[PDB]
Order: C-alpha cells, then structure tokens, then sequence
C-alpha cells in the first residue's frame, strides 16, 4: 500500500493486459487463420484441458458439492449453504486443494 | 471367438441393431455393478461368491466352457458389451480405475473358472508365448525351485503348474531375487503367474483406454447413443424394477409401524420427520409422496393421507386442495413422466439433489456425517459391532451395501438374497419376510 492511486491504475492495466495476452497466447497457436497453425498441438493442449477440468468435475462431486455448468472458462457451482462467507471459504478450499493439484494453474 | 476368456484387443467390426446394442450396454453394466457390490460385500475367494456370481453370470449369460450354444451367442454378446463400456468408461481416469478393477475381479473369476487341462490352450490362443515345463523338468529343478522361491514354507511343489518365461516378462518379479533363472528363462507358480498376466493386462487396458479417450470426440457425433454411453455407469439403475404400476393392501393406519418395521433408513428418518413437523420441503415432499405411490397406495388413500396430516399441519383445507392436490394427482396420473411418473430409485436418491439445512431426503449415509450416523443407528438400536461395519463400508463409500447390512441387521437375519438399488423393493422384501 502507500501507493499514488494512479500508479495503481497503471499496474492493474499492465496486469490485465498480461492476463488477456496469457489468455490469446492459445490463440495464436491453433487457428487455420494463424501462421503457426499446428493441429496436433492444439488437439493436445485441448484434449489436457478437457481432461483437467472434467477431472475437476467429478472431484467437486466427491467432495459432497454439485457442479452445473462449465466449458474451459468458467465453472457454475452450488453450494447448499447460505451463509455468504460459508461459501467464500468454501470456494477458497477447494482452489487450494486445485492449486495443489496442479501446480500453476490459477 | 476361439475361447470362453479372451483378450479384449480386437474390436468388433459386425452390424447389429439397436435394441441389442443397448441390451449388451445394460447387461454388462449390471453385471460390473454386481461384481463391484458382492465383492465389496464378501471376500473374493469364498464359494459364496463363487456360486453368487456364477447364478449372476447364467441369469445374464455371460460367460460358460465351450458348447454349442456358446459359440455363437454369449462371447460375442462379452466382446461388443465389453467395448461398448470402454466407449462409456474412458471418459475419465475415475472411471477407468473403477472399470479396471472391476474386469480384474471378472477376469480372476472366469481365470478360476477355467479348469487346469484347458489354461495351456487359453495361453496358446492368448498369441504371447508361454511355455509349461515338463514333469522332469519339474522334478529336477524342484530343489532349485524350492532354494530360489519366496517365503513359501516348506519344501512341497504340489500340483501346481511351472512354466518357462523369458525374464523380462517377469522384471519386478526376479528383480526381488526370488525365482530361480535358467538361461534367461524363469520358472513360476500358478499364483505369480495371473499375477503377471493380469498386471499386463491392466497394462494394455490403460492404453487401450487411453486411445479410445482420444477416439471419444468423433464418435460421440451420433444422436441415438449419446444420451446412453454418456450415462450407463453415473446415472443408470440395474434393472430396479420397482416401477409405477403395483398393487397391494396398505392400511392407512398402519403407516407408522410399517415405517418402523419396513423402512429404508432415509425413508423411515423422513416420515418420522413429517410426523413430528407435518410439513417437508420440495424434495423429501416429492421423494416420500411417489414412494408412498409406490408402495401400493391407492390415490384416495394417498390424498387422504396427506390432508389429514396437513391437518395439523394449520394451513386451510382449500388451499391444500388448490396447491397440491392437482400436483399429486399429476404425479398419479399424466405424463411428465420419469419424474413424477416413477419411484425413485437409491443411486438417484444419493447422486441427486444433496439435502441442506432443512431437508431430510437424500440417503442419510451419503448425506450425512459418521457421528449424526452413529446417533440415527443408536436410535434404531443396532448392535455396537454391526454399527462398526456400517461405518467401516461407509467410509468404504459403499452405501447401498450398508443399507443392505442395516436390513439383515434390523431383521435379525444373515443375507437379504439380493442387492437393494430401490427403496421400494426394501420395502417390498420387507414385506416378504412378513
Ligand atoms: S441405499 Fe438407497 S434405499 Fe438405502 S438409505 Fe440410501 S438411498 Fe435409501
């Protein structure tokens, strides 16, 4: 803290434009409209990440929670509960117990 | 087809129709879930098994020696219905270690099955080279044998068969310096010897898994299999039977000591909690009320039933007529079906719809703790050994299995003679024990 707000802006813009650039660098990977289309690259890359997040899925189920919906990017899920800060640690356990999973996953 | 066991590494390439595609998807299925329950519930050597699995096997027809009707019809049903759960398993690696020890159990058992004059020919037909030793041969290295074995007392080398094995078939067996090598051959026992197959079996399955994992997206395109090879493990009941259209004489009255004598112990917790609040929420509501349906129940019954505890329940007759009573003569009734049209069945109770605060549906062994279960058992007044076993297979997260313990238990017998996945048929063999 003790930072001039506006160099807090400017750190948060330099950190959103390294998440999107991580987020497109898949990007410029797999697509025939890309120089460096390589298919059986991205079918691995794409094939990981299905298998990750589906193992996600049923891993969620053991741990007594239910999952809804989720493609790649996002990932719906009830709680049962309806206690706010409940649900919030909740979701932090079990973003813990991925992270330790896989380790770089975020 | 050249022999009853087989190793599954060729697939079919036959046309056959759709009914019979789904009847092979189903039969297996039931027959891996059987396998999967009575050997959790009994150890895998006892002749109680045996013969279980084997009555299993002939009422789904699955396996036999060789005869004129087996060549044809049942290991060809064993070869499409094995790779029709390798399309509907290898989705994921639970699933695959799940399938993988239920077709070692399946594959030890039929190995057990196979009578000691044809595994030589079953070896020969397997294409990977094995080679029994003879007589002499045995009777001359059985010092060595003996001398180079593991802890295996004694110097006896029964009846048991020895074959010669190239050593690198066999590395984590000799690497421990326990076999006697000859040549670069090894020398082995029965009991090492389906060890080794089945852990290159395990081997080839994972690859083979693995493979069809990548070969599922462009399969998958089809409409007319999709709804089924995504769900014939998750979310499908083995044949429960206990469909709407039943009949019997239930006295109303007699509701409380039927739930006390023939309950399952999430159906009987639920109606004791609607006779000490009179009042359920949505899905303990819908769960007890076409359970009640049935059981047998007629709709003038059921109707009268639930406004007489409504009752005391305080809220006005009209309006229990207006609100509900339409929606239990819907779930008597018309369609909508499949989910007010059925009984609900055990693997849908526990996989579907967790309670929270408030409810008392859901199978109290999945969806409640060990303590809150001990005190329900210690309410029911079970013996403190049989509660131990039943926290012992829950923790083992075989919760039929414990539901079936708790019935041989509350009924004061041995077996139940079957496998419950309905809680309608609970209350049906309830009944049958009168
Ligand atoms: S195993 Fe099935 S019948 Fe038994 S308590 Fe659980 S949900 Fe009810």
């Amino acid at each position: 803290q003790d930072l001039n707000p506006d160099l807090i802006l400017q750190y948060d813009i330099r950190q959103k434009a390294l998440k999107l650039t991580a987020n497109s660098m898949y990007g410029c990977l797999g697509f025939s409209y890309s120089r460096f289309y390589a298919k059986p690259l991205a079918a691995l890359v794409t094939y990981k990440g299905r298998e990750i997040l589906m193992h996600t899925k049923e891993m969620v189920q053991k741990m007594n929670l239910e999952v809804i919906y989720g493609d790649t990017d996002s990932i719906m899920i009830n709680t049962n509960s309806t206690n706010l800060e409940e649900v919030f640690k909740l979701g932090n356990k079990v973003k813990s117990e991925v992270n330790k999973l896989y380790k770089l996953l975020e | 087809y050249p022999h009853c066991l087989q190793f599954y590494l060729q697939p079919p390439s036959e046309n056959i129709s759709l009914i019979e595609f789904e009847n092979l998807a189903i039969d297996r299925v039931k027959l891996l879930k059987s396998v999967e329950n009575l050997g959790v519930s009994y150890v895998k050597g006892t002749e109680q098994y045996q013969s279980k699995l084997e009555s299993e096997l002939r009422k789904l027809k699955f396996s036999y020696r060789e005869n004129l009707e087996d060549e044809y019809e049942p290991r060809r049903r064993d070869h499409i219905s094995h790779f029709i759960l390798r399309l509907a398993y290898c989705q994921s690696e639970e699933l695959r270690r799940w399938f993988i020890q239920q077709e070692m159990d399946l594959l030890r058992f039929r190995f057990s099955i196979l009578p000691k004059d044809k595994i030589q020919d079953f070896l020969k037909d397997s294409q990977l080279q094995f080679e029994a030793i003879s007589d002499e041969e045995k009777t001359l290295r059985e010092q060595e044998i003996v001398a180079s074995s593991p802890s295996l007392s004694g110097l006896k080398l029964g009846f048991e068969s020895i074959y010669k094995i190239p050593f690198a078939d066999a590395l984590d067996l000799f690497r421990g310096r326990k076999v006697y090598l000859e040549d670069g051959f090894a020398y082995v026992p029965l009991k090492d010897i389906v060890a080794i197959i089945l852990n290159e079996f395990r081997a080839k399955l994972s690859k083979a898994l693995a493979l069809t994992a990548r070969s599922l997206p462009a399969v998958q395109s089809d409409e007319r299999l999709q709804p089924l090879l995504n769900h014939l493990s998750h979310s499908y009941t083995g044949q429960d039977y206990s469909t709407q259209g039943n009949v019997g004489k239930i006295s109303l009255d007699q509701i409380d000591l039927l739930s006390t004598k023939s309950f399952p112990p999430c159906m009987r917790q639920l109606h004791k909690a609607l006779r000490e609040n009179h009042h359920l929420r949505h899905g303990g509501r819908m769960q007890y009320g076409l359970f009640l349906k049935g059981i047998g129940l007629t709709l003038e019954q059921a109707l009268q039933f639930w406004k007489q505890e409504f009752i005391k329940g305080k809220m006005d007759p009209d309006k229990f007529d207006k609100g509900y009573s339409y929606n239990i003569r819907h779930s008597f009734g018309k369609e909508g079906k499949r989910t007010d049209y059925t009984p609900f069945s055990c693997l849908k109770i526990i996989l579907s719809n967790p309670p929270s605060q408030g409810d008392y549906h859901g199978c109290p062994f999945r969806h409640s703790d060990p303590e809150l279960l001990k005190q329900k058992l210690q309410s029911y007044k079970i013996s403190p050994g049989g509660i131990s076993q039943i926290l012992d297979l829950v923790k083992g997260t075989h919760y039929q299995v414990a539901c079936q313990k708790y019935f041989e238990m509350i009924h004061n017998v041995d077996d139940c003679g079957f496998s419950l996945n309905h809680p309608n048929q609970f209350f049906c063999e309830s009944q049958r024990i009168l």
